[PDB]
């Protein structure tokens, strides 16, 4: 069976150097070319470069010239891949993928789950977690505003999951290097505030368990 | 290097749906051409190579063809699964070169946001942060726009956005728009927060005063 | 008994216009092919069952072809390569080695010294070799270009950097046994 396995998820800091790896199984490593493909949060796909570990032969994307190194350990069967002078916009996930003959039918066929790279100067750090009450309709909504933590991931439950339904927890968003969350929750006016809504935060890294009721 | 130019970037559609998707190389590439389905989940999978065959293990459903230097990958009747991201891709030469991607997603009836404003904590302002936090949730299309606005005035910097992907039940989508000043700064007194949505012809308004 | 002289050569020749080195009075390790090559495929013989063998005569073919061009040098392949440059024979016995060198012999602005006959009347028999260049015509009449149904029968490999895996050159070395 051929498969990639591609190293795990990487934390790294700007102007730092990180060396990612793809491991090629079930084929001969040194017929292919291994090749490697970046795809920043929300945007498309491109090509970086690929090398030939036959021989170690490469080609490189002219753009990413002087930003990634293809390295190859065949006793290992595996590729590497080393980006530098690391910024924001290194911030992506990497794939790799093979060629081989017959170029026409030997190549994309199989790729690398994808390695996801996040640059980021910060160090763990425990999130602040405030509670969204309404201002002064048979629905209200209540908030719950998780803010400025690293890294990912983090926990968010209502109720102690008790309630569920009508909940939009939102996609955490990287900005000046810490992480902030939102969450929403509606029910009807009618049962709040008279059944306790709490609000529940975890976040492993910074061993932090904050629960915040929502008070009027 | 070599262009290309994937069409459409993004088709709303419903199961049992035919769908075609369209690349066009600007130069020849000799039927290297191969599409490929990105999950959520970011795992990639090839469909079709060598511009119309089929990969293994890929059901029927898909298809390729060429066509002068357009190419086109078509599904006969869409399932619950086939509703992700799509990119072609010329392999005959260095660099690769992707086509724009597609997003595709399921289609619904229109729908308005339900707009809700909030003051910041008690909590927060003690230490010396404001964050105005407005919700936007359960609408459609996912296209939208939103604008800040205190005593009056717009304001530009200092705003968060977050978008959610398509609810898997009602199809909707939602979003989270978080203004962050100074406990000074936020020491004016009217806060608002303006909605454009295909829904309406005026904009959503919710605000507060302190 | 010499092969570096063969496998680690400077230059190679076109296909069409291959090369041929005979090696006899001596022995050595097909051990030595390796991670080095990309093809090693034996017929007639077994690829395991080498160094337990005497052959009378051993002759080496040094040349390039495409990397999408090298499943023609076997027996029983059809293209242009092996029909117009350099076949093999049903009871070829031997074997065939390939590897690619697109960092010696593929360039930034394109390497055109490799070259291949694609026009031909009648195939090549097995072990033929044929550097006529004399111009084409698919009547089977000589004719002299500029003139119409007239044509050059050489064609060149062009080996650029930026090509896909399936243009790239390959080195190719096959082995005769006797």
């Amino acid at each position: 069976e051929v498969q990639l396995e591609e190293s795990g998820t990487v934390l790294a800091r700007p102007g730092a150097s990180v060396k990612m790896s793809c491991k090629a199984s079930g084929y001969t490593f040194t017929t292919y070319r291994m090749h490697w493909i970046k795809q920043r949060p929300g945007q498309g796909l491109e090509w970086i470069g690929a090398i030939y570990p036959g021989n170690s032969d490469t080609t490189y994307n002219q753009k990413f010239k002087d930003k990634a190194k293809l390295t190859a350990v065949t006793s290992t069967s595996s590729a590497y891949m080393e980006l530098s002078s690391l910024t924001n916009e290194d911030s992506a996930v990497y794939f790799c993928t093979r060629e081989g003959i017959p170029q026409l039918l030997r190549t994309l066929d199989y790729w690398g789950q994808g390695t996801s790279v996040t640059v980021s100067s910060a160090k763990t750090t425990a999130p602040s977690v405030y509670p969204l009450a309404p201002v002064c309709g048979s629905s209200v909504t209540l908030g719950c505003l998780v803010k400025g933590y690293f890294p990912e991931p983090v926990t968010l439950t209502w109720n102690s999951g008790s309630l569920s339904s009508g909940v939009h927890t939102f996609p955490a968003v990287l900005q000046s290097d810490l992480y902030t969350l939102s969450s929403s929750v509606t029910v009807t006016s009618s049962t709040w505030p008279s059944q306790s809504i709490t609000c529940n935060v975890a976040h492993p890294a910074s061993s932090t368990k904050v629960d915040k009721k929502i008070e009027p | 290097d070599i262009l290309m130019t994937q069409s459409p970037s993004s088709l709303s559609a419903s199961l049992g749906e035919r769908v075609s998707l369209t690349c066009r190389a600007s130069q020849e590439i000799s039927g290297y051409l191969s599409w490929l389905q990105e999950k959520p989940d970011g795992t990639i999978k090839r469909l079709i190579y060598a511009a119309s065959t089929l990969d293994s293990g890929v059901p029927k459903r898909f298809s390729g063809s060429r066509s002068g230097s357009d190419y086109s990958l078509t599904i006969s009747s869409l399932e619950s699964e086939d509703f992700a991201d799509y990119y072609c891709l010329q392999y005959v030469s260095y660099p690769w070169t992707f086509g724009g991607g597609t997003k595709l997603e399921i289609k619904r009836a229109d729908a308005a946001p339900t707009v809700s404003i909030f003051p910041p904590s008690s909590e927060q302002l003690t230490s010396g942060g404001a964050s105005v936090v407005c919700f936007l949730n359960n609408f459609y299309p996912k296209d939208i726009n939103v604008k800040w606005k205190i005593d009056g005035s717009e304001r530009q910097n200092g705003v968060l956005n977050s978008w959610t992907d398509q609810d898997s039940k009602d199809s909707t989508y939602s979003m989270s728009s978080t203004l962050t000043l100074t406990k000074d700064e936020y020491e004016h007194n009217s806060y608002t927060c303006e909605a454009t949505h295909k829904t309406s012809t005026s904009p959503i308004v919710k605000s507060f005063n302190r | 008994c010499p092969f570096g002289e063969v496998f680690n050569a400077t230059k190679f020749p076109s296909v069409y216009a291959w090369e041929r080195k005979k090696i006899s009075n001596c022995v050595a390790d097909y051990s030595v092919l390796s991670t080095f090559f990309s093809t090693f495929k034996c017929y007639g013989v077994s690829a395991t069952k080498l160094n337990d063998l005497c052959f009378s005569n051993v002759y080496a073919d040094s040349f390039v072809v495409k990397g999408d061009d090298v499943r023609q040098i076997a027996p029983g392949q059809t293209g242009v390569i092996a029909d117009y440059n350099y076949k093999l024979p049903d009871d070829f016995m031997g074997c065939v080695l390939a590897w690619n060198t697109r960092n010696i012999d593929a360039t930034s602005t394109g390497n055109y010294n490799y070259k291949y006959r694609y026009l031909r009347h009648g195939k090549l028999r097995p072990f033929e070799r044929d550097i006529s260049n004399v111009p084409f015509s698919p009547d089977g009449k000589p004719c002299t270009p500029p003139a119409l149904n007239c044509y050059w029968p050489l064609n060149d490999y062009g080996f650029y950097t930026t090509t896909g895996i399936g243009y790239q050159p390959y080195r190719v070395v096959v082995l005769s046994f006797e």
